[PDB]
This record gives structure tokens, C-alpha cells and sequence, in this order.
């Protein structure tokens, strides 16, 4: 069983969240489905729950805000947000609610989409090589500098290579935009036969970039 | 030489559902027994207690017929010492259980696209449910401490859950057919042919 | 409302030790607690659900106890993987989730290995450059990193980033990028940046000339 999910990432602070989730491997039968959401160290808040009957309960707190559907057609089901402020950028997880033992519990969660709100413009995410200048082991890596909003996906050689790639958390520059760097341990003799490349995605920028790295 | 109506409950045009489990008495008649045995249009045919043989050449004080629609996934829950949201909730077969449990498969007939909602099974019960028990209450079920006044919200939920059955779903997730054969053993009113 | 306290807020244990993780309930909840594990990058799980009961797939080592104010989450063994933060929830009227528990697992002390990056010649027709100094496998997580610039330290034009304890090796990875103007990087020859680590005997400095 697993969650695909959806939705934009960028809002501006008068505008209408949405985000879907569909299930995969698993008719949305006796499940209880919920969002839950966590802004940066405030903690866990419940939004509300649907079912396939389309029953649904809500958070009183945003009660007003949230209109909840579900479509069991594709087995899915939506989340929308009205009139959405800044204190609403979160983590927003689309989570199964399971029966276990007459108690409704949340086994199957999910990765999560954060959603920014500002009304602040995007940004294309600018990659440059990190060439490699110890013994044997060489470290070479790429810069994604100067994009806004988060996150980005960074994979090399197509996700092929896994051993040694460390990506590091972005950090918000003075300017507003983020900027992080991944780097990877590789064999000094593979540098010049093997070809190392690194895949950038950012999707509120609908940006994909492929950058090479080479030895200077 | 009067035959059980084994077609009546088998060929049934419409099944119930599992939470409401429909039970035919058949007495007084001859039961084939083989003509059901030989069809390979069941995915399951099992039996406890006696032999499928055995059984076309013996008598009986009573059979009960208990056909109703569940999943793939959930055939093995109709059987002796089983447990499950079907086996506790829904219908529950006896640790000394003595007949046959037959399955087939029916997505071709209780699946529609776009899905067919018709068919239901209990979601929420306080306590398991005994040996041949049929639960029908649309009771709303108390999960926490707050009180259900016979309102649906949070911790009140509607006991029963409709299931989902589209033609695209897996092999493991499609509308079965089930069929429970009770053989309560007084004078014996069905015989098979041997006898 | 319910709230829900967790005894302590941060566990250093190495593998092979048990952590015994509280969750204290404000008001009587009863047998209605499940204990959450959040990986570091991956979607958290359910462990333990109805305050005792393990989940489908969960190690044995996991294991709960209490009912009613006090709970009790046992890690029997703890490896390399269970490096996550662990927090619970209720069900008895409310969902509250608790605050959370991180897991931190101590290893032997690593030594980092040091790498410099000079900026690329795209970043410098920009306008832009940005020198990235990288701290690759090292433990413990505090570690000083100070720019030279012709000899000269700098102080607020780096900013730094470390990763999150690895699943294999307990280490952590640290990046400092220097930000500076096309314009002053090239009004410098020497670029170096020294590593100051409990794992080294003295600091390393890795450097790179502007004209090599
Ligand atoms: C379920 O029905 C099938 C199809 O049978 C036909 O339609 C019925 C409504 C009824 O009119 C039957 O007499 C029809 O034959 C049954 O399959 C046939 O069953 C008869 C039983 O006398 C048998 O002689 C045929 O060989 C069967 N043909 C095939 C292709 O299987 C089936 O037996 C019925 N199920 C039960 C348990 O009786």
C-alpha cells in the first residue's frame, strides 16, 4: 500500500490551497482518510478525515476554511484551503486512517508536499559543478544556488549512483532564495573513463536541469 | 427423486452481504453433491470434518446455505479459527465447524465501472461475534470516551463500510462469491445418492 | 484537551543499548497510545498501536507498555537504522500528538575528510562566486570551520549545512560555502579553509591558488 500525491507549492497569501492524494494497491474502503500537517516546530495539528461514503469531519478550528471531497472513481481524494495566510506554509501529509481493534489509527502516511505561501515570485534553481581538485578518493559535486520556492530532488547519473551522495539541507541566503549543494565520494581513477552527472528537478519552476561534471 | 435446489443459491441472481449474510434451510431432498464438486468454476473448495466423497453416500438431520459477497483476500477468513474484520465482525465459522466452505469468483457480475457501492460489511463492532452470528444494527459505534449521542463525527462512526469493487482492481480485491454449507446432525432429511 | 509530555527530549545511546522513550498523558487516556517513528528523510510509521500491540512489520526489538498516564516505549537493541524521532498520540476523546523524542546513536570518533571547491567559471560570468568547503564522515557533530583569505579569516560571508545522522555509519557531513563578489574573489590569490575536529590531532587546512 502506498500514497501518490499532488499539489501546488507555491500560493500567494489570498489565494486557495489544493492539494490531492490518490491510493494505490488498496480500495479506500475501511480506511478513515486524513490530513495532517506540521508547520516548522509547531507540531502536529489534524485537519480533518473523509471516508468512502463521504462522510466528513473537520478540525473546529478550520472548520471554515476546508472543503474536503473524494472521488472513489480514482481513488482519491482532495484537500482545498480557502483564503490561505502565511501561517498556513506546512508539510501537509495525506495519511490513511486504519481500524485496528475499534481504534482509528494512522498507518499509512505519507512523504508530504510543503506549500509556501508569499507573495513572492519563483525562481529557477542555477547548477554549477563542483569539480574535484586526498589519496584515491576523489569528491566531486554540484551547487543548485539562487531558487525559491523548496524543494528540489537532486539524483545523480539517474539515480544510478547511491554510494557516497550526500545532499545537504538548503539554507535561506540574505537575498530570500535558497541554495544547497550535493556532493559525492567517488574513485580517483574513474574520473577521467566514467561520466558523473547530476539531476536537478524543481517543480513550481517546472525547472530540469542536467549538469556534468569534469575535471578541471 | 426430488434434488436440493443447490441452483437456487448458488445461480442466485442477487447475493446479500456479508454483514447480512442470507441463510437457506434445505431439507427434505437428495443432495448431488458431486455436480457441485465437478464444476471448476470455484476457486475455493474446501471441506472440515467430512469428505467431499463421503458425503454423496450419507445423511444428514439438516443443512443450512450461507451465501454472501465478500473479497479475494478475505476467502481465507470463512474457516475454522480464523480472525479478521470478516471472521469477527461480519461472519464467524465455528472452531468445530463440519462442512464445506466454496468460492468463485465474480467480477464479471457484482463489479461496474466507475464502482459498485451496494455491497456492505460491518466496519466497527464492541466485541466478536459468536459462532453463526448475524449483526444487522445500523447502531452508531462509540471508538473514544466522548459520548455518541446518535450522531456521526469524530469517535461516531457509521458501523458499516460499503466496499469498492471496480473491474481494474487486482486479483486479490474483486467481488467473491461465497457459499457455506452447515451440516447440522432426529431423523436425517437429506441423503446423498448412495445412502 | 489531553496533552502528551515526553521524558527526555534527546537520547544519545549507542547500538546495542536499550532506550526506554516516556510519554506521559495529562488526563486518563487508558490503553488508547501508539507510539510513531519519523526516519530522518523517509514518511514516519506506526509501531506500537494500542499502547502495546506491535505493527505489521515492526522489529521485535520495539516494544510498549502502560496503560491509563505513563507509557513506556522499550527499544530492546537499538542499530544503526533506528536513528529517528519517535513521538505519540491518543485517541481517547481528542487527537493529541506529542511533542517527540529524538534518537541520537553514539559511534567511535571519525575524522572528517576535507574537500575544497573552487567556484566554476559559469558562476563567475554571473557575477557571483561561491567557494564550498565540505566536512565529509565525522563524529561527533561539532566542528569548527574558519575561511582564510590571503590569511586573512572571515567571519559573515559563510553560511553552513550539516545532514542528518547516516543510517549505516552514525556519521554526519558539514558544507560551508563562502559567498562572495565576482570582483573580490579575483582581488585574492589564496583561498583555504581550516578544519578544527575532535578526530584531528591538529587542524587541516585544504587551500587552492586563483591561477591554477
Ligand atoms: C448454474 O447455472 C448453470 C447454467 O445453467 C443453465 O441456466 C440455468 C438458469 C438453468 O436453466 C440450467 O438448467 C441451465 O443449464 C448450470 O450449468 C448447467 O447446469 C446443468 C444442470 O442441470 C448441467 O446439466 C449443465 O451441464 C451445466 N452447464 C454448464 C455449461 O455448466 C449450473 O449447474 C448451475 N449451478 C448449479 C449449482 O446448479
Amino acid at each position: 500500500v502506498q500514497l501518490q500525491q499532488w499539489g501546488a507549492g507555491l500560493l500567494k497569501p489570498s489565494e486557495t490551497l489544493s492539494l490531492t492524494c490518490v491510493v494505490y494497491g488498496e480500495t479506500l474502503s475501511g480506511y478513515y482518510w486524513t490530513w495532517i500537517r506540521q508547520s516548522p516546530g509547531k507540531g502536529l495539528e489534524w485537519i480533518g478525515e473523509i471516508s468512502l461514503r463521504g462522510t466528513a469531519n473537520y478540525n473546529p478550528s478550520l472548520k471554515s476554511r476546508v472543503t474536503l471531497s473524494v472521488e472513489a472513481s480514482k481513488n482519491q481524494f482532495s484537500l482545498k484551503m480557502t483564503s490561505v495566510t502565511a501561517a498556513d506554509t506546512a508539510v501537509y501529509y495525506c495519511v490513511g486512517g486504519v481500524v485496528l481493534d475499534n481504534v482509528v489509527w494512522f498507518d499509512p502516511w505519507g512523504q508530504g508536499i510543503p506549500v509556501t505561501v508569499s507573495l513572492a515570485s519563483t525562481k529557477g534553481p542555477s547548477v554549477f559543478p563542483l569539480a574535484p581538485s586526498s589519496g584515491g578518493t576523489a569528491a566531486l559535486g554540484c551547487l543548485v544556488k539562487d531558487y525559491f520556492p523548496e524543494p528540489v530532488t537532486v539524483s545523480w547519473n539517474s539515480g544510478a549512483l547511491t554510494s557516497g551522495v550526500h545532499t545537504f539541507p538548503a539554507v535561506l541566503q540574505s537575498s530570500g532564495l535558497y541554495s544547497l549543494s550535493s556532493v559525492v565520494t567517488v574513485p580517483s581513477s574513474s574520473l577521467g573513463t566514467q561520466t558523473y552527472i547530476c539531476n536537478v528537478n524543481h517543480k513550481p519552476s517546472n525547472t530540469k536541469v542536467d549538469k556534468k561534471v569534469e575535471p578541471k | 427423486t426430488n434434488l436440493c435446489p443447490f441452483g437456487e443459491v448458488f445461480n442466485a441472481t442477487r447475493f446479500a452481504s456479508v454483514y447480512a449474510w442470507n441463510r437457506k434451510r434445505i431439507s427434505n431432498c437428495v443432495a448431488d453433491y458431486s455436480v457441485l464438486y465437478n464444476s471448476a468454476s470455484f476457486s475455493t473448495f474446501k471441506c472440515y470434518g467430512v469428505s467431499p466423497t463421503k458425503l454423496n453416500d450419507l445423511c444428514f438431520t439438516n443443512v443450512y446455505a450461507d451465501s454472501f459477497v465478500i473479497r479475494g483476500d478475505e476467502v481465507r477468513q470463512i474457516a475454522p479459527g480464523q480472525t479478521g474484520k470478516i471472521a469477527d465482525y461480519n461472519y464467524k465459522l465455528p472452531d468445530d465447524f463440519t462442512g464445506c466452505v466454496i468460492a468463485w469468483n465474480s467480477n464479471n457480475l457484482d463489479s461496474k465501472v466507475g464502482g459498485n457501492y451496494n455491497y456492505l460489511y460491518r466496519l466497527f463492532r464492541k466485541s466478536n461475534l459468536k459462532p453463526f452470528e448475524r449483526d444487522i444494527s445500523t447502531e452508531i459505534y462509540q471508538a473514544g470516551s466522548t459520548p455518541c449521542n446518535g450522531v456521526e463525527g469524530f469517535n461516531c462512526y457509521f458501523p458499516l463500510q460499503s466496499y469498492g469493487f471496480q473491474p481494474t482492481n487486482g486479483v486479490g480485491y474483486q467481488p467473491y462469491r461465497v457459499v457455506v454449507l452447515s451440516f447440522e446432525l432426529a431423523p436425517a432429511t437429506v441423503c446423498g445418492p448412495g445412502s | 484537551e489531553s496533552v502528551l509530555t515526553q521524558s527526555p527530549v534527546s537520547l544519545s545511546l549507542s547500538p546495542g543499548e536499550r532506550a526506554t522513550l516516556s510519554c506521559r498523558a495529562s488526563q486518563s487516556v487508558g490503553t488508547y497510545l501508539a507510539w510513531y517513528q519519523h526516519r530522518p528523510g523517509q514518511a514516519p510509521r506506526l509501531l506500537i498501536y494500542n499502547a502495546s500491540k506491535r505493527a505489521t512489520g515492526i522489529p521485535a526489538r520495539f516494544s510498549g507498555s502502560g496503560s491509563g498516564t505513563d507509557f513506556t516505549l522499550t527499544i530492546s537493541s537499538l542499530e544503526p537504522e533506528d536513528l529517528a524521532v519517535y513521538f505519540c498520540q491518543q485517541r481517547s476523546n481528542w487527537l493529541t500528538f506529542g511533542g517527540g523524542t529524538k534518537v541520537e546513536i553514539k559511534r567511535t570518533v571519525a575524522a572528517p575528510s576535507v574537500f575544497i571547491f573552487p567556484p566554476s567559471d559559469e558562476q563567475l560570468k554571473s557575477g557571483t562566486a561561491s567557494v564550498v568547503c565540505l566536512l565529509n564522515n565525522f563524529y561527533p557533530r561539532e566542528a569548527k570551520v574558519q575561511w582564510k583569505v590571503d590569511n586573512a579569516l572571515q567571519s559573515g560571508n559563510s553560511q553552513e549545512s550539516v545532514t542528518e545522522q547516516d543510517s549505516k555509519d552514525s556519521t554526519y557531513s558539514l558544507s560551508s560555502t563562502l559567498t562572495l563578489s565576482k570582483a573580490d574573489y579575483e582581488k585574492h590569490k589564496v583561498y583555504a579553509c581550516e578544519v578544527t575536529h575532535q578526530g584531528l590531532s591538529s587542524p587541516v587546512t585544504k587551500s587552492f591558488n586563483r591561477g591554477e
